[PDB]
DNA sequence: ATCGGATGTATATATCTGACACGTGCCTGGAGACTAGGGAGTAATCCCCTTGGCGGTTAAAACGCGGGGGACAGCGCGTACGTGCGTTTAAGCGGTGCTAGAGCTGTCTACGACCAATTGAGCGGCCTCGGCACCGGGATTCTCGA
DNA sequence: TCGAGAATCCCGGTGCCGAGGCCGCTCAATTGGTCGTAGACAGCTCTAGCACCGCTTAAACGCACGTACGCGCTGTCCCCCGCGTTTTAACCGCCAAGGGGATTACTCCCTAGTCTCCAGGCACGTGTCAGATATATACATCCGAT
């Protein structure tokens, strides 16, 4: 498509050029190949897309348009497998899954 | 040569040997579904270190899941193993 | 001073996705961060399988199996396919 | 084919996306090559069986090995006639039955082989290109006037060596010429012969491109692209020149560099090969491949399976492509899909995508012979094939039908 | 001559928390070693001091989990574990 | 050809501070594998804590830094008085 | 309270074994000398953000009250887990064979580091406006005493 | 099975600022060259994993049985929720002030890199000794009966 900027090459929107700059001098191997780069933002291209999905999808439904942190909790922890992957983590001001154990629901 | 899929190898994690790992946690009546319930829980166990197991060995392009490999993928699950080295 | 992050890079896939969307500035912090966060997961794995086979290099295959020992399940295989779908339109043209 | 004339809106696909079937064949296979229609699958099966599947219900009609000629070993490779009447098949048995399905549970004419084979490819229905393991030229066996009298034709000129190329081990035949073989040796080089139908033979194309086992030859069936794959990681597509007089050049190279996997089979596009497949063959590659065949990137990706793909086929009418995951033997199938349509629940209905603004007419508030023939058949379907040719239909077995309720 | 319910089990515990041998016996444990890794690849080869390390971590692991099943068992007041009380030490410890 | 171990480090610290008693082959390869996971906690720790301030330099003060951070308590105030012992009798001898 | 066995458990020889502490050889990694060099320390400014204070306003906490229900003990049932006794059916073992794969050496080709020479996307800064806070009417509805 | 009640929902209008869109502008991205070296080949040796077999019996397996524990069903009382009234400190929005963080700019000294040296420590072959079975025994906890 494009022969300046390495992403347009590959076809990203995340830069591929930070990312070989950060497996540098970040200091985790020797010598980065010159495909690990590329293939590491397509990674967190995909990742961030995954939730941006998901994110926008459940702000449609509180109908609002913007995305607050709100939104992007309700993204996380009702889809498994990024609730696998984001664990341990906890989202700044971002509230909890709605949930009530049902043997505390009334008669 | 022999093309054997093997199935129910789970039956041979005994009756008789969940009540010996009950009785090193130290427990005194046991149940009659302990037992389909704790082999349920060891193929969960060992689905997870087994699947890095051999992910470390396929990347690695051997055919052999080593013993630096099991410690490897235990390691990960932040449950080290300390004996066979690291 | 100049501290970099990736502000803009999240907001080009947000208007991909869903074009007519915003993001809070709480909310682009979170992003911001996220991606700061897979990097070290996925680097800090990929400097461990590029050092148990005494090997020097993060090539892309290492990135590759770090993505396979990190992301369960069905992100696994859908983000190793964006992954050689992406170098291969690096290699040829 | 009518039902592809009522399925789209008019827009139909140039390769399958999802995978619809899976033959449960729990036997395993080694080669799957369809019908010159998309109606019978065969299967060539390990211990030695063929189980035909008729590619409507998912379950079998036939089996060519049960009367005369059954293979013992395993069976290698299988092509079919211009009709689909035959069946030639090669297998490790040492034996190349050529089948016939009028009779169809016993073989017609065999040949015991000094070893195995790799690969058989016919040119005519009843000539047949075999590569027997370890010759240095192909001893294609023609089944003439009569049966017995089966002519090793060595596929060399007395006076040429591939002395360091090793053996010949592919040999695929020219679509649009049907006289020229390509062939390729063990060790790199690339031969031509031109078959007279006597048995003057020319080596009017020789080279090496890159020194290999070449696993496979194919030619894209507008005889434009030929495509090599070796025993290295590349996949060389060529452009044919045939007038005879030959002479290629190089299109484009496909490899994997992530993981760097052989590639198994390729196979090509209907109409002049747009697009070219591939099936990796270490662990954990669990797709079959595609490519734009001009650009070079690659563009699709067939993840529908969970094991190592083997063999491969694509028939052009059905859309389909049949392959056995070689770690459990099932045959994984892709089929284009259609959705269902409820525009066709009353002769007017629409399914628009979208909310349309429809302008506000005036209308709202307000209160033959043609020419008609009978007798034609179809001549092109919507793909554009060679349609109007009706095929042999297999027949069923009407010898012992009456007895398949009881015991097979 | 039919002693209590109850004491052969307190006889049984300390025996087994006073030895260290493995309990599971080693051939069925390399049995179901070989058939759950029969699903990521086939036809692997495990070095055989890895169904040691793949044994010697699961029943210090599965002990570990009735030490907290025994836990909450106690808490519901009684003296039987049942499954619904390890669905609640593997859920509040977070492998659910 | 040859694997290293911390065998005998291990071994001449055993009949240090108990000199009769002696060890097994699987009781030092569990003494093997500690020495080796306590440096990749500390040396771990001490990398990233010369990142966060943009240093490039594991000096002797990053260590302290980490035993501090890693060692839980009375630990944390006994290896930072032998290190720091040890520190001086290398520089002043 | 306590008997009578009593029976496994923990306390003493025997003595064989193959695990270990030890003695020779060697080799490769550690130690020193010293070199250039850049990374850290050490000054210096400077001004941003934190600590302090206060004057309000008032949401929120603190407190006390009644009353209700949920906890907790008790009891009785019945079932199912334990105990053991008797009996199978693999596990363990050791042993030999076999070979597929792991490890290593050595060649040798691709390829990432690095340099400079150029520059153009990206961050910072600045304007701006619309998405959501923020409240009011009403319509539903969600419980509860009728 | 419900009409009074009240909290929520919801839809509205009016306002705020902070998201978004640009204007200039520097340093990080690109690249186009060298350069050796890391990894990619085949290749080979070998060893360790797998397959098998005969055995010996320890351990699983099954059943019978009786017993104690789970469970359920009670009643009790206590203590937690609910709510009104008063109380108080959180909050917001001021003020102002100065400490400390942040950057700049010299400066220097620690260390990376290289070489020259050599013995520490690695694997190996060694005897030997602290074990674990192999064995009878003194007595702690346990049990049926008293």
């Amino acid at each position: 498509a494009k022969a300046k900027t390495r992403s347009s090459r590959a076809g990203l929107q995340f830069p591929v050029g930070r990312v070989h700059r950060l497996l540098r001098k970040g200091n985790y191997a020797e010598r980065v190949g010159a495909g690990a780069p590329v293939y590491l933002a397509a990674v967190l291209e995909y990742l961030t897309a995954e939730i941006l999905e998901l994110a926008g999808n459940a702000a449609r439904d509180n109908k609002k348009t913007r995305i607050i942190p709100r939104h992007l909790q309700l993204a996380v922890r009702n889809d498994e497998e990024l609730n696998k992957l984001l664990g341990r983590v906890t989202i700044a001001q971002g509230g909890v899954l709605p949930n009530i154990q049902s043997v505390l629901l009334p008669k | 040569r022999h093309r054997k899929v093997l199935r129910d190898n789970i039956q041979g994690i005994t009756k008789p040997a969940i009540r010996r790992l009950a009785r090193r946690g130290g427990v005194k009546r046991i149940s009659g579904l302990i037992y389909e319930e704790t082999r349920g829980v060891l193929k969960v166990f060992l689905e997870n270190v087994i699947r890095d197991a051999v992910t470390y060995t396929e990347h690695a392009k051997r055919k052999t899941v080593t013993a630096m490999d099991v410690v490897y993928a235990l390691k990960r699950q932040g449950r080290t193993l300390y004996g066979f080295g690291g | 001073s100049r501290k970099e992050s990736y502000a803009i890079y999240v907001y080009k896939v947000l208007k991909q996705v869903h074009p007519d969307t915003g993001i809070s500035s709480k909310a682009m912090s979170i992003m911001n961060s996220f991606v700061n966060d897979v990097f070290e997961r996925i680097a800090g794995e990929a400097s461990r399988l590029a050092h148990y086979n005494k090997r020097s290099t993060i090539t892309s295959r290492e990135i590759q199996t770090a993505v396979r020992l990190l992301l369960p399940g069905e992100l696994a295989k859908h983000a190793v396919s964006e992954g050689t779908k992406a170098v291969t339109k690096y290699t040829s043209a | 084919a009518n039902l592809l004339l009522q399925d789209p809106f008019g827009v139909l696909k140039e390769y399958p996306e999802k995978l619809t079937h899976t033959l449960e064949v729990p036997v395993a296979a080694v080669c799957v090559k369809f019908s010159p229609r998309g109606d019978y699958l065969a299967v060539g099966c390990s211990n030695g069986a063929i189980i035909i599947y008729d590619m409507d219900s998912l379950k079998p009609i036939a089996m060519l090995g049960t009367h005369s000629g059954a293979h013992t070993r395993s069976v290698q490779s299988v092509c079919w006639s211009n009709d689909g009447r035959y069946l030639w098949s090669s297998g490790r048995d040492w034996y190349a039955k050529l089948w016939d399905m009028t009779q169809p549970t016993k073989c017609f004419q065999q040949y015991k082989f000094d070893g195995p084979l790799w690969s058989c490819h016919v040119v005519r229905w009843n000539v047949c290109i075999v590569t027997v393991v370890e010759e240095p030229t192909a001893y294609v066996l023609t089944l003439t006037d009569r049966q017995n009298a089966f002519h090793c034709f060595p596929l060399l000129e007395q006076d040429q060596d591939i002395s360091g190329h090793g053996y010949t081990l592919v040999a695929c035949p020219h679509p649009t010429i049907e006289s020229i073989i390509i062939t390729g040796t063990s060790k790199g080089w690339i031969n031509a012969f031109q078959l007279d139908l006597e048995d003057k033979i020319r080596c009017c194309y020789e080279e090496k491109i890159a020194n290999a086992n070449i696993k496979q030859i194919i030619i894209s069936p507008s005889g434009t692209r030929i495509a090599i794959n070796g025993s290295d990681r590349t996949i060389r597509q060529y452009q044919l020149i045939v007038e005879h007089s030959v002479s290629i050049e190089l299109e484009h190279k496909y490899q994997d560099i992530i993981n760097r996997l052989q590639w198994n089979t390729i196979f090509f596009s209907n109409h002049s090969g747009e697009y070219l497949v591939a099936s990796a063959h270490g662990s954990s590659a669990h797709d079959l491949y595609l490519w734009e065949t001009s650009s070079g990137s690659l563009v699709r990706v067939l993840e529908g399976a969970d094991e190592e793909l083997l063999d491969i086929d694509w028939n052009f009418y059905s859309m389909r492509i049949a392959s056995n995951g070689f770690e459990s033997g099932w045959v994984y199938m892709w089929s284009i899909v259609i959705p269902p349509k409820w525009s066709a629940l009353a002769p007017d209905f629409e399914e628009v995508e979208e909310n349309i603004d429809y302008q506000e007419k005036e209308n709202e508030f307000d209160i033959e012979e043609i020419a008609i023939d009978l007798c034609t058949p179809e001549k092109y379907d919507v793909r554009g094939n060679d349609i109007s040719m009706p095929s042999f239909v297999i027949p069923i077995d009407y010898e012992g039908v009456i007895i398949q309720q009881h015991w097979a | 001559h039919r002693y209590r319910p109850g004491t052969v089990a307190l006889r049984e515990i300390r025996r087994y928390q006073k030895s260290t041998e493995l309990l599971i016996r080693k051939l069925p444990f390399q049995r179901l070693v070989r058939e759950i890794a029969q699903d990521f690849k086939t036809d692997l080869r495990f070095q055989s001091s890895a169904v040691m390390a793949l044994q010697e971590a699961s029943e210090a692991y599965l002990v570990g989990l009735f030490e907290d099943t025994n836990l909450c068992g106690i808490h519901a007041k009684r003296v039987t574990i049942m499954p619904k009380d390890i669905q609640l030490a593997r859920r509040i410890r977070g492998e659910r």
